[PDB]
């Protein structure tokens, strides 16, 4: 069933409908206690404050090769800092990621993408609703556009992770429904 | 009671869904 892709496709975009019920079930939970419980918000005006906190700066440090994990073995919640959660992303507005998307292009690096992100990018679609403006529809194009210059850089279409990418991408052109974006045929004549 | 009910239901459904989209390939 190569050609008929269509069940394994609905897999993927099926778990998005899904994780939105996940979100309604903590919704009384949370209502049992206001933004305290574990949440700091730095202050509007301190757009620093965003980006470092969400992201954390354990990032920077980086945590995978061994040592570099236990560069502040004295606690816990400490050396883990404050990681997305419902409550966290709850009171985060959808403008508010939307505006922190443009600090996260300045990185640039081009072979760089740092798989690190793509867990955060979940996050980035449930905390999106509603229609999306104008302006939304256009940045989400450019971030998938910038992804196919990683396939060109891979020697071997065969890899590994290509799967995974290609499962990824079609996500977006069906679930915003972008046609641009979609892998049409030839029209059928 | 104290009350501190919270995390009855796997507040990481978020982070489960991670792996397995990517694991798909296995």
């Amino acid at each position: 069933g190569y050609s008929p892709t269509l069940q394994w496709q609905q897999q993927q975009v099926a778990q998005f409908s899904t994780v939105r019920q996940n979100v309604n079930k903590h919704r009384s939970h949370w209502k049992s206690q206001q933004l305290d419980s574990n949440v700091t918000m730095p202050k509007s005006e301190d757009e620093e404050g965003w980006k470092k906190f969400c992201l954390g700066e354990k990032l920077c440090a980086d945590g995978a090769v061994g040592p570099a994990t236990n560069e502040s073995p004295g606690i816990d919640y400490v050396q883990i800092g404050f990681p997305p959660l419902l409550s966290i992303v709850s009171r985060m507005n959808q403008a508010t990621v939307t505006s922190v998307l443009e600090y996260l292009s300045n990185w640039f690096g081009e072979r760089d993408f740092t798989p690190e992100l793509g867990r955060w990018l979940y996050a980035l679609l449930a905390c999106l609703e509603k229609p999306l403006l104008p302006e939304a529809h256009s940045l989400i194009r450019q971030l998938a556009r910038r992804c196919s210059e990683v396939r060109l850089l891979v020697d071997s279409k065969d890899d590994e992770r290509v799967p995974a990418l290609n499962l990824l991408i079609c996500l977006v052109s069906r679930y915003f429904d972008q046609r641009d974006l979609a892998d049409e045929p030839s029209l059928e004549y | 009671g104290q009350s501190d009910d919270s995390d009855i239901w796997d507040d990481t459904a978020l982070i489960k869904a991670y792996d397995k989209a990517v694991a798909s390939f296995k």
